[PDB]
RNA sequence: GCCACAGAG
DNA sequence: ATTTTTTTGCCTTCCGAAAATTTTG
DNA sequence: CAAAATTTTCGGAAGGCATGCTCTGTGGC
């Protein structure tokens, strides 16, 4: 929340986001705005790149191709809202480790 | 208020369900009982089906075990199937670039399906 | 279903996820993947999506599939007729082939079982089971294996006269028009080709003309297009069957010619009995069979249904619309071969038709009876029939078609909407722009019947409001709403939901195969085939006869779209 | 660097990055967002705002590189075992 | 035995695929139909009413109340969607331009592009190069758009092609309506499609003369029906060069025309707590989503019983304009609405400004683990120090996991407990989900219990790394790194030399503290953005943390000519820098 | 997890039990080791077991399966009796008879010494092989190499 | 019976195992992972045999526990068609007889379309009879050591069900599923049976 | 296939600030996960100057893998790398 | 909760 | 149903109107 | 040669954005 009255938590903004970013610090800039702010685990489906919940894909209507990630709760929250205004923000995922 | 004004035809009580169907309601009138000409045209296309899916030209969709017994011996080899590259194609029908894929100079041989007059289709 | 139907049902009990799909797309993809193979169903489906491409971008667009199994899909498609080429070289010298679909292939595979039945019809070989077998199964071979030729396929026919009455029976098709030669004219695309004998006969004029631009244009349009009707009109020509006499003077067609199914005869004999049908409904029954006896004497040398060059791009020009126009009403007229009396008809009617005492004249194929059915044909308010000159007669399809598809389309209304939409749809369509209390005047019926009924008629394109606001912002309230009808938009939208009713009733019939194929396959044995009620369960007996039962429903119900959905092709 | 004057403008960054979440988080949300789903466009997920919306690592930095830790296990260490019983058979006598 | 081997690969995000839902993909991620305008019903105690904007199927916005469709409170609840049918379409606000521009490039008569062959063929080989980007696309996009927009006639039908634009470009209704002037290039003679007009105009004249005046404005509407009707039969093969990739199923024109609008989880629509009221206020989108289901209602009860076309033509209006609304607000003007002040929070509200989603909540967010306190100087600390108050350090906390070299430490550390400021306020065990506070514990059991996975919430110690800001954050050295050093007197303490960076001065300036709670950020706080590490700006590669006012002073006062130093003296100053 | 082949190789039973046997000792799990350290006396040098409990459960299933006697009769299998060179020279001589792959691993196997039962592992046995060299192969697959 | 599979896999060893040997830290994490478990399609996996190539390990950011593609054949019990192998008798039903190999797979079920013919099942004494002969007094008793033949093995899918139907499905058990991997025995030649009965 | 042999590397030998602290990081990370060291810590707690300590005298074992913009990558032993 | 001004650097 | 404004600058896209140029008769 | 179609140029209006970055209070609906 926002302000000492409601033992809120202080803004690290744009500017101080982009300082952040001309040191290069990565590990540093993702701790800070997904860790300790608003980290959120989220199931998606690797097929029709949605959403899904509780390990389960409510468009391909199967648990099949649910991947666990972790995402900020505003990119959850703003991919709901994109999904209501009819823009479909499909993810596409790969895997991490080349093999 | 936004929801108080109704026009003249319409009433208070007919007014916020919105309830649109999603079946329809209107059928066309092609859907009456089948005739002995309608059923030998629908076994013709049956049966034209049936003599394309088994022909040359299919190029189908997108327990042989490695361990060798001697029940292998004396068993039936399958159906020594018609590839692509056994019909006599008219070369000039053909862009140049599928040539290698066909058979220039190989064996060839015309499948002939004949056709059943009587109807397979039981009932 | 009173309760509420959860989106779970929704989505799989109902359609939902094929109103999403093109009709084209999803009917040449459902036929192609019925006939031949998934593979096969990929490419035309690529090629309906994105257009023309190469086989390399077939190859980057679809998703495990290399070169070679693309090149033999192509090759498998294109024996069967369903992919169009076109061989280009660039300015840098590379040569790249650009493969198109072409609906004739698909039209042919949907097509297949009526194509076999007029064939058989359409030559009298009913009476004879031996000729009509042998008609039915070369029209088949010919039509599975796309293009074959007489010695090929009499390669494998072993007796002599069965040879010879082979040998005759594709010498009868191919006189009347139903075989043709094949040629790499069915494989070019006729804006291709009427772009390169344009572009060829543009710079075949030379330089420093005195005559301008717009003269320079319209010279080289004319050669091309005189040039354009010589090159299409070639395989009607018989030039494969001028070999005559190799030893026992009868005529055969060559050994070395590749015959193929000509769609275009049996779009024309579809297009009769169209007419026939129409006209059962205006004039008699005996006056029916004239017409009909007339129209196929008349079949073979009537006019194409869709004349190619108003496929080329060139209706942008009006003066080429009309153009067009003109020359089809000349053509349909001044063929020697279309015009007929009725000493003409006398010589093809049937024995068991009499016509003595079907005419009242007050209140043994005779002549003046047949001219008096011809007269009462001309003389209907449907133009079924003109006269040029008196005694002599000829068949207005430029004049006639029109009227055919508005009254089909009328009719699909007044069947599916009820016949008050059809009372307001011709009310509409009878002075040209009317508003409600014009239209409650001219049509007797109540006003708020008027108004669920137009729009009703509304979501179907069959009636467009014209909007006349009466404010400078045009608001509805303000505006007054005017109704019309638009012929083209109605015609458009009612082929469009026909097809896409043939696509997801082949859909259906697919889908029920596939959950039925492992009885399906036990079924379809030599050895079960005449034996199916001894080896197998009576559950499975049942579940063969209930599936087999709706397969037959499926495609009669194929057919009688057929019969409602070519009337818009026209 | 792209053969024109951009300038350091919405204008500027709507021709210069190709991206969707960059433009749209920074100025004209709606129809960045709408032009992309209209045009369908395909967003690569490289840029360091879109790693920061997603959170995911960004590219430059220390995530300019992959830190990698050497395994021990030589080659000698995985030789395959003995397998006697394919290797000691022979059809030599069917055949 | 029976089990099934499972395996889990760890997968980033590679890119995204923007795209529009269809109705197919509209209804299939949807749970429940909303077709109530009654949020509540009375009689069951103002429950959230079955097949309502508000229905549980989509979530919960209350603590108290169940899913019934994933049984999940509010905490562990994603929300899911519904769907709404409309009785008639309405045109998309959002791609409302790309209807125009895709409107502009169809023939209105027959849906094919007006394009030759030619010139079809030339547009697709360009845009299908290689190096494409999208600079590239809209620029042969916009030449497409061009050339069909010079089209007379169209190739597969002579039908007569005008002008397609808005009705009149403003603010109400009429800014949301299509009109095509199809005689507008009609040039003096020679036009069948005129003909027709002056007959069909002759016709209707003759018996209302009155709209002779009105004429001359009546152009061929394009209401969304017509509109989608004409989307339908548009041939797959001229989409690309509309723009569309038409190979998903979801690539169509008539995707872009509002048929199924999918409801919000009411997680994202949460209702408002109560001030004054037993009532609880609604979010602006459940109402305006509730005034839709009811427009769409009237439209179909109208339909279906017959009201005069312009009470359906008017509500057909009313319902785009809500639609419009429900996406984004200031795009029409409220006051043309029956009803209709301050205008609602839009889904484009939402996500445009300064507090958007974008600005607001994914550039940039509130953290945890920070504090904000005024500074005043301490020279006696090292430039690579700062000093926090005792109090701030038994707040911010760094979860410390229990590993063989620091058992003893952390065993210590939860003895002293919360108030002791060596100490610690939370532990977290190895098996555990949820961290017991360590203020009610006994805090000898636990530590004799202390596995070595734990993880403790110590307080903020001598030595830690800690993030200094001063929130004008102009250059990347407003932001460093310092170590922790804890001290009684309530205020942050730098010392003299590192205020420069800062730009601070010690005259009521307010700074943050951010504490890194993992090690990898700790380390990267500390080896890229330390003070000593950063002695010099960027902007020049000159040092900007160096001697400041008043230190100056004194070393020039030392290192003047005139100053002399004795043996006691010399060594007092020695021993004073030391 | 992807299964490059579905089979590589063939495993004898000799193998697996060998194997297994060499996988017990190796992590103290057999009888012998676990009732002498784990039991009846005190754990001073507090050497504990591999704690994998699924592993040992399902190795103790296949070794106890292996250990008691293949059923041609109806108390050792054989096969925890044969070493390297007995496998071998025992298998040598099963190559020098017109058996196949199969055929000759179930014998390994299962080491028959009923004779319906080597009726059951080869087909057409009587077909194919007369008496003698059935009697042959008996006598040498019953007098455990 | 036994055979060797080829398998690719990606085995997370955490960093507080970096003390051990790699090669026992990767068998370790595979015997966590496969041991007595269905590898779909293949069968059941008993102990990784040894291990052929091992990758470089490579380091997620965020967490220190390396990553390593590893290569490996495993020792997985998968009867071919046509072999033949000795089980107990654990339960017979009325569709059939159900036969254990001693703990190690307790799913083999030999149906009666494939069974000696004319047998016939009591159950007042849960047995089935062979009417052999004259001495026809045979019975397939329970805990009892029968031989078969492996004449089909049947897969499924692990396909879970919706959260709602699973909610409400443990709901209603609060107030039997298919075996992934599962062979079919039979008794259609002499030799097969009782071991005793052919002693 | 992408891997430069040693022979052929051709970025600088010498480790960036970038690489030191991401060092540093994994190896706190992994040493406060009771990963084994490789100093002689005296009486050191924290995770990270027990990973300075590594690195003082290069008892670390990582390796970083650089990658090149083309795709091909390159791989430098942490003890290798000039500080 | 939304607005509204008031201040701090 | 009379009737104030309450920062200042910059930028692109649209859209008739008029001008410029080519194209038909 | 000048009437008619096509294309380009040129305006004024219509939209949009900016009008710092953080933080602490109150008062009224
Ligand atoms: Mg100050
Ligand atoms: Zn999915
Ligand atoms: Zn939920
Ligand atoms: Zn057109």
């Amino acid at each position: 929340t926002e302000g000492r009255s409601r033992d809120g938590g202080l803004r690290l903004g744009e500017m101080e986001r982009d300082c952040v970013i001309a040191y290069g610090a990565s590990q540093l800039l993702l701790e800070r705005l997904m860790i300790s702010s608003d980290a959120f685990e989220v199931d998606v489906c690797d097929k029709c790149g949605l959403m899904g919940y509780s390990g389960w894909c409510t468009t391909c209507k199967s648990a099949e191709n649910i991947i666990k990630m972790t995402i900020p709760y505003a990119a959850k929250l703003l991919f709901q809202e994109l999904l209501s205004m009819n823009i479909a923000p499909r993810l596409r995922l790969e895997d991490i480790f080349q093999q | 208020n936004y929801m108080s004004n109704l026009p003249f035809g319409l009433g208070y009580g007919d007014v916020g369900k919105n309830h649109i169907t999603e079946f329809p309601s209107i059928p066309l009138p092609i859907n009456g009982p089948i005739t002995n000409k309608e059923r030998s045209l629908a076994v013709k296309y049956i049966n034209f089906g049936k003599t394309v899916k088994d022909g040359p030209f299919y190029t189908g969709s997108m327990t042989n075990d490695g361990i060798e017994r001697y029940s292998d011996k004396y068993l039936k080899k399958r159906k020594i199937g018609i590839s692509i590259d056994d019909h006599p194609y008219n070369l000039n029908l053909f862009p140049n670039e599928l040539y290698n894929v066909m058979g220039i100079n190989k064996k060839k041989l015309l499948a002939i399906s004949k056709f059943n007059n009587a109807d397979d289709v039981f009932t | 279903s009173e309760k509420l139907v959860t989106p779970e049902d929704v989505m799989t009990i109902s359609s939902l996820e094929q109103r999403t799909l093109n009709p084209d797309l999803f009917l040449y993809k459902e036929l192609v993947k019925a006939h031949l193979g998934e593979r096969a169903a990929s490419v035309i489906g690529m090629l309906v999506a994105l257009g023309r491409l190469s086989v390399r971008e077939l190859v980057e667009k679809i998703d495990g599939m290399d070169v070679d199994s693309v090149k033999t899909t192509l090759v498998s498609l294109t024996q069967l007729r369903c992919v169009k080429y076109l061989q280009e070289t660039a300015i840098s010298g590379k040569k790249t082939t650009y493969y198109y679909y072409n609906e004739e292939g698909i039209h042919i595979l949907l097509y297949s079982g009526l194509i076999i039945d007029e064939i058989i019809t359409q030559m009298r070989v009913n009476d004879e089971e031996e000729h009509k077998q042998l008609v039915a199964e070369i029209v088949q071979n010919v039509i599975s294996l796309g293009s074959l030729t007489v010695e090929d396929y009499l390669s494998s026919v072993t007796s002599d006269s069965m040879k010879y009455t082979i040998s005759s029976l594709f010498v009868q098709l191919c006189e009347m028009g139903y075989l043709i030669q094949i040629s790499k004219l069915h494989y070019t695309p006729i804006e291709d080709l009427w772009q390169f004998l344009y572009e060829k006969h543009y710079k075949n004029i030379p330089r420093n003309s005195p005559l301008s631009d717009l003269k320079k244009r319209s010279q080289a349009k004319m050669n091309a297009k005189t040039d354009f009707a010589k090159i299409i009109n070639k395989p009607n020509e018989l030039s494969q069957i001028l070999t005559v006499d190799p030893k026992t003077s009868l005529r055969i067609v060559k050994p070395t010619v590749s015959l193929t199914i000509n769609l275009d005869r049996f779009m024309k004999g579809r297009r009769s009995k169209q007419l026939i049908n129409l006209a059962k409904t205006r004039v008699g029954s005996v006056t029916a069979q004239v017409y009909k006896i007339a129209l196929r004497l008349t079949e073979q040398k009537s006019p194409k249904i869709r004349d190619p060059l108003t496929q080329t791009g060139l209706l942008q020009d009006l003066e080429e619309a009309k153009s067009f126009q003109d020359e089809a009403e000349l053509v349909e007229e001044k063929t020697p071969g279309l015009t007929f009396n009725a000493i003409d008809l006398a010589r093809h009617l049937p024995a068991e038709l009499d016509l003595r005492g079907s005419l009242l004249s007050r209140k043994p194929h005779s002549a003046s009876l047949i001219n008096s059915h011809l007269k009462i044909l001309a003389s209907s308010n449907f133009p079924f029939l003109n006269e040029t000159k008196p005694g002599v007669y000829y068949v207005p399809y430029s004049k006639l078609m029109p009227v055919l598809k508005s009254s089909v389309y009328e009719y699909v209304i007044a069947s599916t909407l009820g016949p008050s939409a059809m009372r307001l749809s011709r009310c509409i369509r009878d002075n040209k722009l009317v508003s409600e209390k014009i239209i409650n005047s001219t049509a007797l019926m109540k006003e708020k019947d008027i108004r669920s009924t137009l729009a009703s008629l509304i979501r179907y394109n069959s009636v467009e409001i014209q909007e006349v606001p009466r404010t400078a912002d045009r608001s509805a309230s303000r505006a007054v709403f005017l109704f019309r009808c638009k012929e083209t938009h109605s015609y458009n939208f009612m082929r469009q939901n026909l097809e896409w009713n043939m696509a997801n009733l082949l859909f259906k019939k697919e889908k029920l195969k596939q959950e039925n194929s492992t009885l399906l396959k036990k079924a379809n044995r030599d050895d079960v085939k005449g034996r199916e009620n001894e080896l197998l369960l009576p559950s499975e007996l049942n579940q063969l006869k209930m599936v087999n039962e709706r397969e037959l429903n499926v495609f009669a119900r194929l057919s009688r779209l057929l019969s409602l959905w070519e009337v818009f092709q026209m | 660097y792209k053969g024109e004057v951009l300038g350091i403008t919405r204008f500027g960054l709507s021709k210069m990055r190709d991206s969707v979440l960059q433009l749209a988080s920074f100025e004209k949300t709606t129809d960045h967002l709408f032009d992309a789903a209209f045009y369908m466009k395909k967003d690569a997920v490289e840029g360091v705002s879109e790693c920061i919306i997603l959170g995911q690592t960004m590219s430059i930095g220390t995530g300019s590189f992959k830190v990698v830790k050497g395994t021990n296990i030589s080659e000698k260490d995985l030789v395959p075992k003995r397998c006697l019983f394919e290797s000691l058979s022979n059809e030599a006598a069917l055949k | 035995m029976k089990e099934v081997v499972v395996s889990e690969t760890p997968k980033r995000i590679k890119g995204l695929e923007f795209s529009a839902l269809s109705a197919a993909d509209i209804v299939a991620q949807s749970e429940v139909e909303v077709s109530t305008r009654d949020l509540f019903d009375l009689e069951k105690d103002r429950a959230p009413k079955a097949n309502g904007a508000l229905d549980p199927k989509m979530g919960v916005s209350s603590s108290s109340l169940e899913c019934a469709t994933c049984h999940g409170n509010l905490a562990s609840c994603h929300g899911h969607f519904g769907h709404l049918k409309l009785a008639l379409p309405v045109f998309h606000i959002g791609y409302f331009k790309a209807t125009i521009q895709i409107l502009q490039g169809i023939c209105k008569n027959c849906s094919a592009i007006l394009l030759s062959e030619t010139d079809k063929r030339q547009f697709l080989h360009e845009l299908r190069r290689p190096g494409v980007d999208n600079l590239r696309r809209m620029g042969i996009l916009k030449k497409i758009l061009d050339q069909c927009k010079k089209q007379r006639r169209c190739l597969h039908c002579g039908a007569l092609n005008g002008v397609v634009k808005k009705a009149a470009a403003g603010a109400g209704s009429a800014a949301l309506k299509i009109i095509h002037d199809t005689f507008r290039w009609v040039g003096k003679k020679s036009a069948p499609e005129k003909d027709i007009w002056v007959g069909e105009w002759k016709e209707v004249l003759a018996h209302n003369p009155e709209l002779e005046r009105y004429v001359k404005r009546c152009m061929d509407d394009l209401n969304p029906l017509k509109t989608l009707n004409l989307f339908k039969q548009i041939k797959s093969a001229d989409c690309e060069l509309l723009g569309i990739d038409a190979t998903v199923p979801s690539g169509r024109p008539e995707t872009y025309i509002w048929r199924y609008l999918p409801a919000p989880p009411v997680c994202i629509r949460p209702s408002v707590m109560m001030q004054d009221s037993p009532a609880s206020n609604e979010d602006d989108l459940t109402v305006k989503l509730t005034e839709i289901v009811w427009t769409s209602s009237l439209i179909k009860a109208g339909l279906d019983k017959g009201i005069s076309i312009n009470n359906m033509m008017e509500h057909w209006d009313y319902l785009q304009l809500t639609v419009a609304m429900y996406i984004n607000s200031d795009s029409v003007n409220p006051a043309m609405l029956p009803g209709s002040v301050k205008p609602i929070r839009g889904f484009c509200q939402r996500l445009k400004g300064k507090q958007g989603r974008f600005r607001g909540n994914l550039s940039g967010k509130r953290v945890d683990f920070s504090g904000r306190t005024v500074i005043s100087p301490d020279p006696n600390l090292s430039i690579d120090e700062v000093a926090v108050p005792d109090r701030v350090a038994k707040v911010l906390t760094y979860p410390e996991k229990v590993t063989r070299y620091n058992r003893h430490k952390l065993q210590e550390l939860i003895v002293n407990g919360p108030n002791v400021h060596p100490g610690a306020n939370y532990l977290l065990k190895r098996n555990e989900d949820a961290r017991r506070n360590l203020r009610y514990g006994d805090r000898m059991k636990l530590a004799k219990n202390l596995q070595i996975g734990d993880v403790v919430e110590r307080h903020l110690e001598d030595g830690d790394v800690v993030l200094f800001n001063r929130q004008p954050s102009l250059h990347r050295l407003s932001i460093l790194s310092h170590y922790a050093k804890i001290r009684p007197w309530r205020t942050f303490r730098l010392n003299e030399c590192v205020c420069t960076p800062y730009n601070a001065d010690f005259d009521g300036d307010e700074m943050n503290l951010h504490v890194p709670q993992t090690e990898e950020a700790r380390a990267e706080a500390i080896n890229l953005m330390g003070v000593k590490n950063n002695l010099l700006t960027p902007k020049s590669g000159e040092p900007i943390i160096a001697a400041t006012q008043d230190f100056i002073t004194g070393s020039y006062l030392i290192s003047h000519k005139d100053s002399f130093y004795d043996r006691a003296t010399l060594t007092q100053l020695l021993s004073m820098m030391s | 997890m992807k299964v490059l082949e579905e089979r590589n190789a063939f495993l004898s039973d000799y193998e697996v039990l060998k194997f297994l046997t060499d996988l017990e000792k190796k992590h103290l799990w057999d009888q012998k080791s676990l009732a002498a350290l784990k039991k009846s006396r005190s754990k001073g040098k507090q050497n504990r077991p591999y704690n994998h409990p699924e592993l040992q459960g399902i190795t103790r299933n296949v070794v106890n399966y292996l250990s008691i006697n293949k059923n041609f009769i109806n108390e050792k299998s054989g096969i925890s009796k044969m070493s390297d060179e007995s496998f071998a020279e025992l298998m040598t001589k099963l190559n020098s008879f017109k058996l196949f792959k199969a055929e000759k691993l179930q014998i390994v196997n299962q080491l028959p010494a009923n004779m319906v039962h080597l009726y059951s592992i080869v087909e057409e046995c009587d077909a194919r092989f007369d008496e003698k060299t059935i009697e042959e192969m008996l006598e040498i697959i019953s007098g455990y190499a | 019976m036994f055979i060797l599979s080829k398998i690719a896999d990606l085995v997370r060893i955490p960093p507080d195992q970096f003390h051990r040997d790699t090669i026992s830290a990767i068998t370790h994490q595979l015997n966590n992972k496969f041991a007595n478990k269905i590898i779909p399609n293949v069968g059941l996996c008993i102990t990784i045999y040894d291990l052929l190539t091992v990758e470089e390990g490579q380091l997620k950011p965020g967490d220190g526990s390396s990553y390593i593609n590893v290569t490996f054949r495993a020792v997985v019990f998968k009867p071919f068609l046509g072999e033949i192998v000795t089980g107990w008798i654990s339960k017979c039903t009325a569709e059939g007889i159900k036969v254990s190999l001693l703990g190690i797979f307790d799913d083999i079920f030999i149906p009666q379309n494939m069974l000696f013919e004319g047998c016939y099942y009591t159950p007042e004494e849960s047995a089935w009879i062979w009417p052999m002969d004259e001495e026809t007094k045979l019975y397939f008793d329970v805990n009892e050591k029968i031989r078969f033949r492996i004449e089909r093995e049947v897969f499924v899918d692990v396909k879970p069900k919706s959260p709602k139907e699973r909610e409400l499905e443990e709901r209603a058990q609060l107030e039997e599923k298919p075996p992934a991997y599962a062979l079919l025995g039979s008794c259609q030649t002499d030799g097969m049976g009782l071991v005793s009965w052919w002693e | 296939e992408k891997a430069i042999p040693k022979d052929q590397r051709a970025t600088t030998p010498y480790m960036t600030k970038y690489e030191r602290a991401r060092i540093l990081g994994t190896r706190a990370l992994q040493i406060s996960m009771n990963a084994p060291v490789f100093v002689d810590l005296e009486g050191e707690t924290d995770p990270l100057r027990i990973a300075m300590k590594e690195l003082a005298e290069k008892k670390i074992p990582l390796v970083i893998r650089r990658y090149l913009p083309d795709g091909s990558f390159e791989d430098w032993s942490v003890e290798e790398l000039i500080v």
